[PDB]
């Protein structure tokens, strides 16, 4: 009972941390560090991490640059059309908390204020291995997941 | 010099800490209060004063372009050592 | 660079090209992550005489625009008409 | 801000000796690709007197045969003392645009080149600490540096 | 009162409203929308869960940075309840389930939880405490969830005498079970809309005269069962489940004058057929009220 | 003594720039010789 | 106070192209609410629309007048082609804001703002 | 000075014609770009194996910030406020009185590190070399938060990192 | 033929990787079985491997220990695991390593290292680090009105 | 002297007379002519004039300015007419620019230039946006950086840095809303002038 709960969460996170397809939100520059992630030195698809997914086909929305208001609703219907289970990567100084703009009458002080968001990827830009140590750290969260434990003890 | 109120909170370098009745330090629970515990004030106080032979000294804080603005230090009142106000080093004219 | 003989003639015969005298990849030709340290030089500034600054003072040698023409013989235009760009001696057509 | 740090040039120059053959690369795939052409040649034809009218510059104006570059007509900091060629497209369309970017960097090669060579000795900021901040040794052992220092930086 | 909970700002975001609230049930259909309402004027909410993070998600950018924190907690477990409220000035009980599991059942969730937290509640000095009851709740029903509600509606008032007890009407709301439930498919019913409930909790914590009182939260119209179920077939455009959830579907709404309502904490009930399209839309003559 | 970055001296080497596409391939004329070649042994 | 007219040369011939805005907006809504899926009623935009026009009666420059209409031309612009979206639509509604206190007492217990 | 693009004529003579009709139904010159992404294939990848291996940095990298001691422990930081006033993101906050002892420090120094934009202009303002942008990079969180360093977590950070920050600094500071 | 020598280089990494064990241990932890020279190992069990045959990016690596500070890292490991002493080596940041030129010791450095904290009861938690600014007037603890 | 601009008479003496020839030939619209000591001309128009004096440097034979460069407004509220607005434009030809100003208030159209160059279209919209500066017979006037449905102008000196509204997704309703700006952090406003005249030469009468 324990143990085959255990294991099968363990499989199921396996897989899902194994095949991460992101559906990049390239607003500004630090789509640029995004690209130089999916670029050969790094090579984010030798991870499972695809370049390019569709968002119907996503699990993870990596929001790269600054969210204006006028872009804020536009990213929120993108996030709601997202299948589960989906994460958002929040990258950047602008798309944490707003940045180098925060003041801005047109520039919202950060994505959460938008969607949830489960990793956060400090500098203006992070650097592409910074960009990749956060979706380690993403597939380090979903490792930790326990949806079956849970459902089990319900 | 890290100490604990009573009810357990440490006490940071800055004197802070939630009173008894504060709902903020709800924040800890689950989680820890980030406290630096190399206070400045009692380490620089174990520094040495430093005996010199003349009314003015300098200091730059060592390391020469690598430390502060190189400073002079009169030692002439014998009731008190002279301090750098940069660094915190401490000199008497013996 | 580790490349075996037969593998380095399939790809220069497929790219058409030497590749292995220009590869992409760095190897010992890059400079030392360790240097000596510099000694930087100073600026023409750097004068112990003759340098008072009031000589070298380019913000207060800005004037206000000279008005011209206020609301208070040739033609002639802006600037003498452009010189005609000549084709390059290095590779005129690609 | 700062003055190169020692050994950067010649990394400079090793790169910029390989890198032509980089473009060769890519040229054997799109420069004469029947696709390549399909997709660019005649595409967003736009004539000289139109670019001009419409604000165009650049490879917007030159790729439809405008003999224009500010580096040339209007120079600024050494650029009258470099050599290169300004490539001219002949239609004005997307290929020409193409080949003119092409041609651009290979010429930006050119202008590297005689940068490392032509590189002189000296300091890498104004010399009037009205304007540009002292040296941290100067600020640290001068009383006009310390206070210049302090004031720039408020 | 302590000086970090007096009010400052304009009632936004980044106000201070001087609320902190540990809400147990958060994750559900009424908690969102309780959470929400609370985060939106500036308040602490501290959340206990037992489910995944990943189902609290939808309800960290409720609050500015810091307002919602988010805690482990068991049913069972004292010490847990504990952690959790004992830096709060008021708790909302949420806490229900409209089945029975392997591990809790109606007796569980409706009068030993309620009956701990409210307990560990009084023991740690909470002010304030706010329990959801059930308008149906009667030891003499056919549902064994209504009957552990009165149970619990109870033992809650003997724990906390001064606990407000909120006894509302079936909800109806974009996740609510009873408008949806009909569009999934002798009796009087008074729908309740979630937004006027939570405006009622809200509330409640406000007002210095809600403390050791009842109320019964209904909607404005009284409907027949099947005068609903019509009109909701004809709103999503459609062609016109345990059994213990029958029951509950099948009870007359009880008729309680002598209990306050939302009117008493200043809140204008919202009727169906304004906001019955909200709910509904998805699934693609108002009914006959008494 | 002054020490900063510095080209050597005499400077660098000479940097190739100028586009180098190599001319590869047989004739039209052959390469129509060969194609037809092939079918004629093919159909025999 | 000799100017430059925008549109009009007086009240009157700016109080047609305010009527006929008036019209514009009020055929409008009826779509608006359809096509946005709003869950307003169609009198609840309309009872919104005239709202809007009424805070400004009280204007009596016409170079004023002739602003505001084609302010407003412009915003029915961006709701006849679809450019706003659901959120602006409902921005005018103000859902999610709470009623802030009028009289004297209200304001006085809550803060210090007059 | 100026080239032609794109500006030749071709030869119409038979055997011009003939080689582009060749061209034409042979597919040579998409024949030829085969050759160079087969060439590619035969070549050693430029992928490092991180988080075994990493990216190239050098002394003057800008990373997560520090606040640093002198030697004898005394912190460095003075609170002259030259980095909040030159921070061209506001991302610094500092408030100061007398120490017990009668030195001028600091009680607050925050860095919200969601609006920084790694500038690095603080630690060109600094006159003490207290603030810094040190070499770390892999510092994502899971919380918005964490991400809000007060005096604490700074005087860690330098504590943490001092080791390499010195280095740093000490291949650095005759550039500066 | 050459590809017998690329063959014998191939069987070369098993015993190089001390066995068949050894070698499929580091190509599940880390994906490559390369043979480099042992720069050095940090008191928390990381070793640090260099090439200088392999192009700059490859020429240094670091075999995490499966271990740290009460932490199973034998497949969960993090870059953040590396001691400021080795980060600098690491990334190319110097060319000689700890081993060689120590840093300089001061008694306030941390002697463990601590990895990422975020996501654990470790992590950290901001706080206003100033004191109450206004002080508020006590009434008397004594009836008088 | 190496630290100083070297001046460049040539050039200041060739736009000097270019600018009193531009005055010479459109009198009934120049007001004001300058050459900055850095060598740019500026030729200051009452704004009736936009029209007739931006077609004739574009299509005149000693002027030819084809480019239309930039186009912007200055927002200067001490003064009755508030908007600066300035064209830049760029002579091939002649290899030379040229600077044309005129000014309106808040209720004053000013002619579209779109007509004399295409260039113009965004550029206007754009001040229309920001400044709230009416262009009339624009072929499309519109905002075109800012939300829609967005009030204000906010270029405009009196406009707020951080506005009126701010937007966040809000779970009752299911959509992104606006609602007034509050910030956990207020701006820090600093007074940063010395109280020290700089630069004599610039110095008013009093
Ligand atoms: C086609 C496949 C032919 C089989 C032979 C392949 C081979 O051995 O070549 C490698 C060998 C090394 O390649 P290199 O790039 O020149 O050298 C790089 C380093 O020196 C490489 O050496 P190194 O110094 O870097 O040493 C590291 C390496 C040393 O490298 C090796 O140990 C070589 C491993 C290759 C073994 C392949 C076995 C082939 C099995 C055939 C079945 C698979 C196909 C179905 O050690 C290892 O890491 C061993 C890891 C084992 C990897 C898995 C290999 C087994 C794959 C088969 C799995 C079946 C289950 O190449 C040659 O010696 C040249 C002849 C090889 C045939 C070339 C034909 C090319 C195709 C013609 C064009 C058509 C395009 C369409
Ligand atoms: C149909 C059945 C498919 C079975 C798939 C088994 C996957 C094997 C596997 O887990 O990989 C080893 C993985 C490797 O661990 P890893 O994913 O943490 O990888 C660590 C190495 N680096 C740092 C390079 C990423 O083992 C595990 O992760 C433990 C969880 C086991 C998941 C399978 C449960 C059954
Ligand atoms: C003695 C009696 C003899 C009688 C018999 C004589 C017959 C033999 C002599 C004639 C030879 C016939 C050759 C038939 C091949 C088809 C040729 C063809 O159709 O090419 C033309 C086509 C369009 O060419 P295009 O430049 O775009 O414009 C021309 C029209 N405007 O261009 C194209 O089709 C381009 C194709 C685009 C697809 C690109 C991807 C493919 C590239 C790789 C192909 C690899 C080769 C395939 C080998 C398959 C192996 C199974
Ligand atoms: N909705 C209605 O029509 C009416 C509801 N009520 C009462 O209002 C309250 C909330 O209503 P609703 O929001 O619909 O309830 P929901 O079922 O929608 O959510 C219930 C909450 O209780 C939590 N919960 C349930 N069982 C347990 C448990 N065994 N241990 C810990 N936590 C648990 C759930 O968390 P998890 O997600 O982790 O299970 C969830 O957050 C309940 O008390 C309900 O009975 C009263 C009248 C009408
Ligand atoms: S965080 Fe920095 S790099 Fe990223 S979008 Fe904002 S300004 Fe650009
Ligand atoms: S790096 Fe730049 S933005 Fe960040 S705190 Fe320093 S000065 Fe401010
Ligand atoms: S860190 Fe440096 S610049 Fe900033 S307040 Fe402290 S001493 Fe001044
Ligand atoms: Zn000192």
């Amino acid at each position: 009972g324990e143990y085959v709960v255990a294991k099968l969460d363990d499989l199921i996170n396996w897989a899902r941390r194994s095949s991460l397809w992101p559906m990049t939100f390239g607003l500004a520059c630090c789509a640029v560090e995004m690209m130089h992630m999916a670029a050969p030195r790094y090579d984010m698809d030798r991870f499972g991490v695809v370049f390019r997914a569709s968002p119907r086909q996503s699990d993870v929305m990596i929001v790269a640059g600054t969210l204006t208001n006028k872009m804020a609703p536009a990213l929120r219907k993108v996030y709601d059309q997202m299948p589960e289970p989906r994460y958002v990567v929040s990258m950047g100084s602008c798309a944490n908390g707003g940045g180098y703009y925060h003041y801005s009458y047109s520039v919202v002080r950060g994505c959460d204020r938008i969607v949830p968001v489960d990793i956060y990827v400090p500098g203006c830009p992070p650097t592409a291995e910074a960009l990749l140590y956060g979706i380690l750290q993403l597939q380090k969260k979903i490792k930790r997941e326990k949806r079956l434990r849970i459902w089990y003890r319900r | 010099g890290v100490r604990t109120s009573p009810t357990g909170e440490k006490v940071t370098h800055t004197g802070q800490v939630y009173d008894d009745g504060d709902y903020r330090k709800v924040r800890f629970v689950g989680r820890q209060k980030e406290v630096n515990e190399n206070f400045a004030i009692d380490l620089i106080a174990e520094q040495p004063v430093s005996q010199v032979g003349s009314r003015v000294i300098s200091c730059d804080g060592g390391g020469g372009a690598l430390g502060h603005p190189r400073v002079y230090i009169n030692l002439d009142k014998e009731t008190k050592t002279g301090t750098c106000g940069y660094c915190g080093l401490q000199f008497r004219q013996q | 660079a580790s490349a075996t003989r037969f593998i380095q003639w399939l790809r220069n015969w497929a790219s058409g090209r030497d590749l292995q005298a220009k590869l992409q990849l760095r190897y010992q030709e890059i400079s030392k992550r360790t240097q000596p340290p510099p000694k930087l030089p100073v600026g023409p500034s750097h004068k112990l005489s003759n340098n008072y600054y009031c000589t070298r003072d380019g913000r207060r040698e800005a004037m206000p625009p000279s008005i011209v023409m206020s609301s208070q013989k040739k033609a002639v235009s802006p600037a003498p008409p452009i010189k005609r760009w000549e084709l390059s001696q290095d590779e005129p057509y690609l | 801000h700062q003055d190169l740090p020692l050994g950067l040039m010649d990394d400079i120059y090793e790169f910029s000796k390989n890198f032509s053959l980089r473009i060769d690369e890519l040229e054997e795939m799109l420069t004469n690709n029947r696709i390549w052409r399909n997709r660019t040649v005649d595409i967003g034809i736009v004539t000289a007197e139109d670019a001009l009218n419409y604000g165009f510059s650049g490879v917007m104006l030159r790729g439809s045969g405008i003999q224009w570059d500010l580096r040339k007509t209007q120079p600024y900091d050494v650029y009258d003392q470099v050599e290169f060629d300004v490539p001219i497209g002949s239609r004005g369309d997307c290929y020409d645009r193409y080949l003119c970017r092409v041609e651009e960097m290979r010429q930006s090669i050119r202008i590297i080149s005689q940068c490392l060579n032509k590189m002189p000795p000296g300091e890498i900021k104004v010399d009037d600490a009205k304007v540009s901040p002292p040296k941290r040794a100067e600020m640290k052992t001068s009383m006009e540096s310390l206070i210049h220092h302090f004031k720039l930086y408020t | 009162l302590h000086h970090a909970v007096i009010p400052h700002g304009k009632g936004g975001r980044s106000s201070v409203s001087g609320i902190v609230a540990t809400v147990f049930g958060a994750t559900g259909f009424l908690g969102r929308y309780v959470v929400n309402h609370l985060g939106r004027m500036g308040s602490q909410v501290i959340v206990p869960h037992r489910c995944e993070p990943y189902d609290t998600m939808h309800l960290r950018p409720m609050g500015d940075l810091g307002q919602i924190i988010f805690m482990d907690w068991n049913g069972r477990d004292k010490d847990s309840i504990r952690r959790a409220v004992e830096h709060s000035s008021v708790v909302i009980n949420l806490v229900g389930r409209e089945w029975e599991t392997q591990n809790f059942d109606f007796e569980d969730v409706f009068v030993k939880i309620p009956q701990a937290i409210a307990q560990v509640s009084k023991e740690a000095g909470v002010e304030k405490f706010i329990h959801i009851s059930h308008l149906n709740a009667d030891i003499k029903s056919s549902s064994k969830y209504l009957r552990s509600k009165a149970v619990g509606e109870k033992e809650v008032r003997e724990t906390f005498p001064e606990a407000t007890i909120i006894k509302p009407a079936e909800i109806f709301g974009r996740e609510d079970r009873f408008l949806n439930y009909f569009a999934n498919i002798k009796t009087v019913k008074q729908p309740v809309y979630i937004v006027d409930v939570t405006k009622g909790i809200i509330n409640a914590i406000k007002d210095p005269d809600a403390r050791g009182k009842t109320f019964a939260f209904v909607g404005p119209s009284r409907y027949l069962l099947f005068d609903l179920v019509q009109y909701v077939f004809a709103v999503a455009h459609r062609p016109f489940t345990t059994r213990d959830k029958v029951e509950r579907i099948h009870t007359t709404d009880k008729i309680l004058p002598h209990l306050p309502g939302l009117e008493d904490l200043g809140v204008e009930a919202t009727p169906l057929e304004l906001k019955a399209i909200e709910v509904l839309r998805r699934h693609r003559q108002p009914a006959k009220t008494i | 003594k002054v020490k900063q970055d510095m080209p050597p001296v005499g400077g660098y080497g000479p940097i190739d720039y100028k586009r180098n596409l190599p001319r590869r391939g047989l004739s039209g004329y052959s390469m129509f010789a060969v194609g037809i070649g092939a079918l004629l042994f093919g159909y025999w | 106070t000799s100017v430059k007219p925008i549109f009009s040369r007086d009240m009157n011939e700016a109080k047609r192209r305010v009527r006929e805005l008036y019209r514009a907006w009020y055929r409008e809504v009826p779509n608006t609410v359809h096509l946005f899926q709003l869950d307003i009623s169609v009198k609840q935009g309309r009872d919104k629309v005239r709202e809007m026009f009424k805070k400004n009666a009280h204007i009596t420059d016409p170079r004023v007048v002739d602003l505001l209409v084609i302010k407003g031309k412009m915003e029915l612009e961006e709701t006849i082609k679809v450019w706003k979206q659901r959120t602006h639509v409902m921005r005018f509604f103000h859902e999610t804001e709470a009623p802030r206190p009028k009289d004297f007492l209200s304001k006085f217990y809550v803060g210090h703002d007059p | 000075t100026y080239k032609y693009v794109n500006l030749r004529e071709p030869s119409m003579d038979m055997k011009s014609v003939t080689d582009r009709a060749a061209q034409t139904l042979l597919w040579t010159e998409l024949i030829r770009g085969l050759g160079m992404t087969l060439s590619y294939l035969f070549r050693e990848p430029a992928t490092i194996n991180y988080p075994f291996e990493k990216g190239p940095l050098s002394p003057r990298f800008r990373g997560e910030h520090a606040l640093r001691r002198y030697p004898s422990g005394e912190e460095r930081c003075i609170a002259c406020k030259l980095c909040e006033a030159v921070c061209p993101a506001q991302a610094i906050t500092i408030e100061a009185e007398p120490r017990a002892d009668g030195s001028r420090r600091t009680t607050r120094y925050d860095i919200d590190m969601t609006k920084c934009i790694y500038c690095g202009f603080c630690q060109e303002a600094c006159p003490v070399d207290a603030i810094v942008e040190g070499p770390n990079f892999e510092f994502s969180t899971e919380t918005h938060e964490e991400l809000l360093y007060n005096k604490e977590k700074l005087l860690n950070n330098g504590d943490k990192w001092e080791a390499e920050i010195a280095a740093n600094i000490q291949a650095d500071y005759l550039y500066r | 033929m050459e590809l017998l020598q690329v063959l014998k280089r191939g069987l070369q990494q098993v015993s190089g990787h001390g066995g068949l064990r050894g070698y499929l241990r580091v190509l599940f932890r880390a994906n490559d079985v390369r043979v480099g020279t042992l720069v050095g190992e940090d008191k928390y069990g990381n070793k640090y491997y260099e090439d200088n045959k392999q192009f700059f990016g490859r020429h240094r690596w670091v075999i995490y220990t499966t271990e740290m500070n009460g932490k199973n890292t034998f497949w969960d490991v993090d870059g953040s695991m590396v001691p400021p002493e080795w980060h600098r080596w690491l990334h190319c940041m110097t060319d000689d390593p700890p081993t060689v030129k120590p840093p300089t010791a001061r008694k306030f450095i941390w002697t463990n290292h601590k990895f990422n904290l975020s996501g654990t009861p470790q992590q950290y938690v901001p706080y206003s680090t100033t004191r109450k600014k206004i002080q508020e007037w006590v009434p008397p603890s004594t009836p008088y009105k | 002297r190496p630290t100083v601009r070297p001046r460049n008479d040539v050039a200041h003496k060739q736009l000097s007379a270019f600018g009193e020839y531009v005055a010479e030939i459109l009198p009934k619209y120049v007001q004001q002519v300058q050459v900055s000591c850095f060598n740019e001309l500026e030729i200051c128009i009452h704004p009736d004039g936009v029209i007739p004096v931006l077609t004739f440097l574009r299509d005149h034979s000693n002027a030819q300015f084809k480019s239309l460069a930039d186009l912007t407004a200055v927002d200067i509220p001490t003064r009755q007419n508030r908007f600066e607005i300035v064209y830049n434009l760029l002579s091939l030809r002649f290899n030379s620019r040229i600077r044309v100003k005129t000014y309106t208030d808040e209720l004053t159209p000013i002619e579209s230039s779109v007509p004399v160059y295409k260039a113009a279209n965004w550029y206007e919209r754009e001040i229309w946006d920001m400044f709230g500066v009416f262009f009339a017979n624009h072929p499309d006037l519109r905002r075109i950086l800012t939300d829609y449905g967005f009030e204000g102008h906010p270029f405009r000196k009196d406009f707020p840095l951080s506005g009126y509204v701010e937007l966040r997704y809000d779970d009752e309703v299911k959509r992104v809303v606006a609602e007034p700006v509050e910030l956990a952090q207020e701006f820090r406003k600093f007074d940063l002038n010395s109280p020290w005249e700089a630069f004599p030469a610039y110095r008013q009468p009093p």
